[PDB]
RNA sequence: GAGGCCCGCCGCGGUGCUGACGCGCAGAUCGCUCGUCGGAGCCGGGCAUGGGGGCGAAAGACUCAUCGAACCGCCUGGUAG
RNA sequence: UCCGCGCCCCGGAGGACUGAGGGGGAGACGGGUUCCGCGGCGCCUGCAUCUGGCCGCGGGUGACUCGGGCCUAAGCGGCGGGUGAAGACCGGGAAGGGGCGCCCGCCCGUCGAACGGGGAGCCGGCGGAGACUCCGGCAGGCGCGGCCCCCGCGGAGACGCCCGCCCCCCGGCGACGCGCACGGGGACCGCGGCGGGCGGCGCCCCGGCCCGCGAACGCCCCGCAGCCCCCGGACGCCUUGCGCGGAGAGGGGGGCCCGGGGGCGGACCGCGCGUCCCCGGCCGCCCCUGAAAAGCCGGGGGGCGCCGGCCGCGCGCCGUACCGACCGCAGCAGGACUCCGGGGUCAGCAGCCUCUAGCGCGGGAGCGAACGCGGCUCAGGGAAGUCGGCAAGCCGGCUCCGUAACCUCGGGAAAAGGAGUGGCUCUGACGGCGCCGGGUCAGAACUGGAACGGACGCGGGGAUCCCGACUGUUUACUAGAAAC
């Protein structure tokens, strides 16, 4: 797995490159209050750790509705 | 009677040379047109230790004269060969240690090694550590050169026969006492199964001619004839004289 | 043995397949009276391929 | 309490290829991970000194920029050996 | 030996002692002249003065 | 600090091997482990890799030599002959 | 920090008890005691050398419980004052 | 051992034992179904059986990534041929190939290693029986196709970065000895704190115990030592030991390699001494110098023309259960290769106990004869016994004293001999200071039937003579010797 280089890379892949699902895990264990958006491209699983939940929402809108979005 | 140890040793099997992990056969550069009319030039890539030989062996790279590549030749190393030395092989090679020239060109009194016994033999004479042949005389009329072999014998060779100038390195190797049976074991492992040696007086009468009685004695003269058969030849072969006496 | 050859595995296989008692129905069909394979083997006592 | 890892390899004989290092898995058990023998990085044809720039990975998995050095004779010769050859070639021509 | 060398290097680097004095004290340290750092430090003060 | 009065590096062999062998070895093994002056880089760094093989630690030059001494006495005499005889021809 | 160095573990050998065992645990074991333990060391796999042959730090030792000449079949139901 | 459908079955509870070179968990070989579930006791389980490795029945071994296969080693087979009555043995000198008109080209191996070399696998879960194989997650390798695409740049330099191919050459990697010490990681360990759970509790107890997890891989940043660059021009730099420097030190600033660490993605917090494994730079050693080959990759020249990215898809063949079950007539106090290896006492991987895990062996009671075997002790004497001190016993750990003849000057030598040793209560040293680690080495009191290496482990010694210098080696199964 790898860490996506910001939302610019995340959404560029989600707009045109291979993408299957963007899973939004939320604050597991309260180690962090951030939300983790994870995209499964054919090659790797790319994760964006978003400090603010509101910031994640705008990034999720950027992901095409063709990409499946799941929330956990 | 059992086939004696000398009889068994010639049948190959376990008494063969331990030739594994050995550099190769040390020989002179093949006689060629540029060695007959001219001198080829080679750089000493590496001075290396052969497994069974005390003398060091040097890998000298020569240009390929029949191609675009380079030819690697393994030679006995004359003392003073250094990494990067430009050795020369040929009729017009200069008189410097490590150069190979025909012995007729070589002046008298010179110390040479790896001399060719016959023209174009790739070298057969002084090859052991510290050994050397001496150019004694040139007979121009017969095109033959007398050399003094390491045993002090003198032989007439062809003037064409080629030799490498210099004593072969590793000299004084035999001066150090082996000290322990161990050191002999190590040295003989590298060479062949010839150690340890059991005296035949120690053996049974079936195993050896010297055999075994009640008092551990040869019981007949150790001196054996030259025409003795393979089992019989075990003592001093065709001894012209025997005993420790001063002279010569 | 864990690293068995195929040829060896197939010869040993037949021995397990043929290590079977006479079927009871075959004894009734043939009226055998004697009821034992004899060619049957036991792993501890048998020395197959020896 | 009993960290006896057992054997990851097909045979127990511990040759140079069969070496294992132990870590902890996410499931709290000791694990055996094969330690691969690091390949030597290329060496100078003259000098025999590890050429700089190329990492000690099989060159099959390296990529061309990482398995090459940007200089004439970049991999075969070191920058001192190559400088020596440049000097001798020019100087021998003068004489 | 490591403890004595560590102090000597710092003193040379801080210019508390000269490099010639450091060499003389480093050879004496190798020769077992100084049993403990306090003896070295005392000798260094005496040599300086 | 003089650990042994007479036997030198031969103290390794203890009381075994005799006196004559230990005296010869003292001289032979002092030469074998001695640092010789590099004929090329003029630095006393030459050490014996193998019998007949001596390598300068600093020079990096490997030289063919006597088994226990970089230069054997016969070989020095041979070198002087060849140099004189070569000069006689030219 | 040297050494066919010394004590000593596994290992590898096998000294003594002339111990047990001797219709045995066993067609050479068991118990103590002991030789050695960085080395002419020890161990596994592959491989080579074959019978009047091999191999032997030599004891006519060893060569599948067989050795001053293996085992298998045959000559051979050899011959025997 | 007790109790319970109560069997040597099984379950619970007590008491044990094997004691991390395990009666533990796994492989190689060898067996060949012994594996697992259900039923059973006719056989076997040398007592018994409701037991089982036994009998019957029904099942069980899943791989692009592990191993074979593949490469070569020692070796072995093959080779126009050579020879021998043949069987067969022996072997280069022979018009011995290759994508390809052309062009290039002396001449074997699709033999041989389930320990050598090799392109790439990790975690979690699941089943009565299996897993690097299944399933879920997550990667890597190697092809193939579709599509897009296009053949250098930067730095003073070491080199950096944004990946061409073929031949012919020159290389590199595969690819390598041993050892003492030293350093760095990983695991293991221990001690604190903290959070959760227990147990015991006559007295004490924040003193006991149990658990607290983070893989391959992908990025980013460091990484001692080592090597190199650039300025410049010296007795300086340094190690445990060394080493190094006008053939270029120090100093300053950089490049590279480093089986490694941290961060992030995958997805409890400190701290210390050891152990074990790997690794690094050294140094020592040899009349010893420590394999090879596929495969892969650079460079030079030549010719040519790419590379790459993204997205699909594929990866065949065989091995894969189990082993206290192998081999000795046997479920034989007999052997038989490895891998992992906790705690205390201690110099110890010794001995003695124990955690984990395994487990209670071809049978049970009673009695307490001789005698045997394995031990324990013995007044006084002390080898008077005997062929001979055979056997036993003495001695022994550490610290400090103190050591003779002789000698090949290395030894002898632990010579010979003596003295101390426990527990408490303290005091010094020794690093990294505010702090904060250390666990060794001294010294002193005070105590105790006149006790202390309190078990354990663990030389008796001295004077001679003969022989062989020595370490070695040997008659497997009556001679270990002075023999070899």
């Amino acid at each position: 797995p790898n860490t996506i280089t910001e939302e610019n890379l995340m959404k560029m892949i989600a707009d045109g490159r291979g993408k299957k699902l963007v899973v939004k895990s939320c604050s597991k264990g309260r180690l962090q209050g951030k939300v983790k958006l994870k995209l499964r491209t054919a090659k790797y699983l790319y994760t964006l750790t978003v400090p603010n939940a509101d910031d994640a929402k705008s990034i999720v809108k950027g992901c095409k509705d063709k990409v499946e979005v799941q929330y956990v | 009677g059992r086939r004696i140890r000398v009889q068994r040793k010639g049948a190959g099997s376990v008494f063969r040379a331990h030739v594994a992990r050995r550099l190769g056969a040390a020989k002179l550069r093949a006689n060629d047109f540029a060695e007959r009319t001219g001198s080829v030039r080679g750089v000493v890539k590496a001075i290396l230790h052969d497994r069974g030989r005390g003398a060091p062996l040097a890998r000298v790279q020569f240009p390929n004269m029949r191609g675009e590549g380079r030819v690697n030749e393994l030679f006995i190393a004359p003392e003073g060969m250094y990494t990067g030395q430009e050795v020369f092989s040929g009729n017009k090679a200069t008189l410097h240690i490590g150069n190979i020239l025909p012995v007729g060109n070589i002046p008298e009194g010179t110390y040479v090694c790896n001399v060719e016994e016959k023209p174009m033999d790739r070298g057969c004479l002084a090859r052991a550590s510290g050994t050397y042949c001496l150019v004694v005389a040139h007979n121009m009329e017969t095109n033959k050169t007398r050399i003094r072999l390491p045993s002090g014998q003198k032989k007439l060779i062809s003037s064409k026969a080629r030799a490498m100038i210099g004593l072969v390195a590793g000299g004084g190797r035999t001066d150090k006492p082996l000290l322990k049976a161990g050191n002999a074991y190590h040295k003989y492992k590298a060479k062949r199964n010839c150690w340890p040696v059991v005296r035949g007086v120690a053996m049974n009468p079936v195993d050896h001619p010297h055999g075994g009685g009640n008092h551990q004695h040869i019981g007949v003269s150790s001196c054996v004839p030259r025409n003795a058969v393979p089992g019989q030849k075990v003592g001093l072969i065709a001894a012209r004289r025997t005993g420790c006496s001063g002279g010569k | 043995t864990a690293n068995k050859t195929l040829s060896r595995k197939l010869r040993l296989a037949k021995k397990t397949k043929t290590n079977k008692n006479i079927p009871r129905w075959v004894i009734a069909k043939d009226h055998l009276k004697k009821t034992w394979n004899y060619k049957r083997h036991h792993w501890r006592r048998s020395h197959l391929k020896l | 309490a009993d960290c006896r890892v057992t054997c990851r390899f097909h045979s127990t004989y511990r040759t140079r290829s069969k070496i294992v290092r132990y870590k902890r898995t996410p499931g709290n058990r000791l694990t055996s991970l094969r330690v691969k023998k690091l390949p030597n990085a290329p060496h100078c044809a003259e000098t025999g000194k590890q050429i700089h720039g190329i990492p000690r990975v099989i060159p099959q998995h390296l990529t061309r920029q990482q398995r090459k050095v940007s200089r004439p004779y970049g991999g075969k010769l070191c920058g001192s050996a190559l400088r020596a050859h440049i000097l001798e070639s020019f100087l021998n021509e003068e004489n | 030996q490591r403890v004595l060398r560590r102090l000597l290097s710092r003193y040379r680097d801080d210019e508390k002692i000269d490099r010639h004095l450091y060499e003389t004290l480093y050879a004496k340290a190798k020769g077992n002249m100084f049993k403990n750092k306090r003896v070295l430090l005392e000798h260094i003060v005496g040599m300086q003065k | 600090a003089k650990r042994t009065k007479k036997v030198g590096l031969t103290g390794k062999y203890g009381t075994r091997y005799g006196r004559a062998a230990r005296k010869q070895l003292l001289k032979i093994e002092t030469s074998q482990k001695a640092k010789y002056t590099c004929p090329f880089c003029a630095k006393d760094k030459v050490r014996r890799t193998a019998c007949g093989i001596w390598t300068c630690r600093s020079c990096s030059k490997t030289m063919a030599g006597g088994a226990y001494s970089l230069h054997t006495e016969p070989a020095n005499a041979a070198r002087a002959t060849i140099r004189r005889l070569r000069l006689a021809r030219e």
